[PDB]
């Protein structure tokens, strides 16, 4: 499928941007704004951020499959969200260009109703959010210390942070070989109305970030998942995967072993029809499932990942496209699972982590 | 319409 217009080299981390006029790839000329250019580029591609950045010299590094340079308008950069809008072709005489080490995500490092037991390392971003010893929600690692989950996982009775734990790196709930860390803060969306009024039926903005008290080490069993790239659309009909330890049947018990299930994305036109959810699928929400039912997420899966794989970055990567949010029962025909549309919260995520980088406690954020 |  069509490649993303912003790319990063796996060989030396050089940033490469597509020039639609030539159909070529160009390097980014080094400037005093390298730090932010690197950051924006990583965010644009679906990575959480740039860990570090550096300069490369074409005279010793080569062009490696590029034809020329792009220069960043450092006057327009501060007031833009899209890198492509502030770049123009330039000579870049000294031949120094930008390299950026974005935080790797979405790749395995190994050598739910109607789903099946999964195996270690297959979904290394999946975490279990437990309160006072009970698994209540899933979550997805965006880094070693930040987890994306659902805001509804934090009702009034589950807000004492010292009583929450994040279990990673294992698929069996009772495994003593995983890692379980504490929680420093929970940044929930201020637009999630039921947070202040549990009786509210308006579930839009069901999303929250969990900052662990310390970072988890990245291993073959613990890895962050990527985010949709800027402008990357959710494709109707595409089959993605949802995972979790939730009930294996609505009236059944939670899974002892993490479950995985494949479900296709359903269009809003169909899902908002009377036979389905009857105008209940609001903006920033989407359905995934089968008209026949049988395979779906369920209670205990909320906050968990709905991931789709793609190769737009020149290598297969899994991206967090939805967050398990709600549904009417579980696995019922014409009552698919409803998910928070992650792409609609990209900026909310990037800014929340920046604004509340070291905050503590429950924090609201619009 | 039940939350998960």
């Amino acid at each position: 499928e069509p490649l993303y217009p912003v790319q990063v080299s796996s060989a030396d981390a050089r940033l490469m941007v597509f020039d639609k006029t030539e159909g070529t790839w160009r390097l980014l000329c080094s400037s005093r704004s390298n730090a932010r250019v690197a950051g924006l580029s990583c965010e644009e591609m679906g990575f959480l951020r740039a860990l570090t950045h550096s300069e490369l010299d074409v005279r010793t590094a080569g062009a490696a499959g590029t034809s020329g340079f792009f220069c960043v308008d450092e006057g327009r950069l501060p007031h833009t969200q899209r890198l492509l809008e502030v770049i123009s072709v330039c000579d870049c005489p000294r031949g120094r260009f930008l390299a950026a080490i974005c935080q790797d995500c979405g790749r395995r490092k190994l050598p739910i109703v109607g789903g099946r037991d999964t195996s270690l390392g297959r979904w290394p971003w999946q975490v279990s959010l437990r309160y006072d010893g009970a698994h209540l929600c899933g979550g997805s690692l965006l880094s070693g210390d930040w987890v994306l989950t659902a805001a509804h996982c934090f009702p009034e009775r589950n807000r004492v942070l010292s009583r929450w734990r994040v279990f990673a790196g294992a698929v069996a709930q009772a495994s003593p070989h995983g890692l379980q860390l504490g929680v420093q803060a929970v940044v929930y969306h201020g637009g999630y109305l039921p947070f202040r009024d549990p009786n509210s039926e308006e579930n839009s903005n069901d999303i929250a970030l969990v900052h662990l008290s310390s970072p988890l080490p990245l291993t073959e069993y613990i890895q962050p998942v990527c985010l949709p790239a800027a402008g990357q659309a959710l494709v109707d009909g595409k089959i993605c995967t949802v995972t979790g330890w939730g009930n294996t049947q609505y009236y059944g018990q939670q899974a002892g072993v993490l479950q995985e299930a494949r479900v296709p994305i359903i269009s809003n036109d169909v899902c908002n029809g009377a036979d389905f959810y009857g105008n209940q699928i609001k903006p920033k929400m989407f359905c995934a499932g089968y008209p026949e039912g049988g395979i779906d997420a369920c209670q205990g899966d909320s906050g968990g990942p709905f991931v789709c794989e793609d190769s737009i970055s020149r290598t297969p990567r899994w991206r967090l496209c939805g967050i398990v949010s709600w549904g009417t029962g579980c696995a019922l025909a014409q009552k698919p699972g409803v998910y928070t549309k992650v792409s609609d919260f990209r900026e909310w995520i990037f800014q929340a982590i920046k604004t509340h980088s070291e905050a503590s406690g429950m924090v609201t954020q619009l | 319409k039940q939350l998960r």
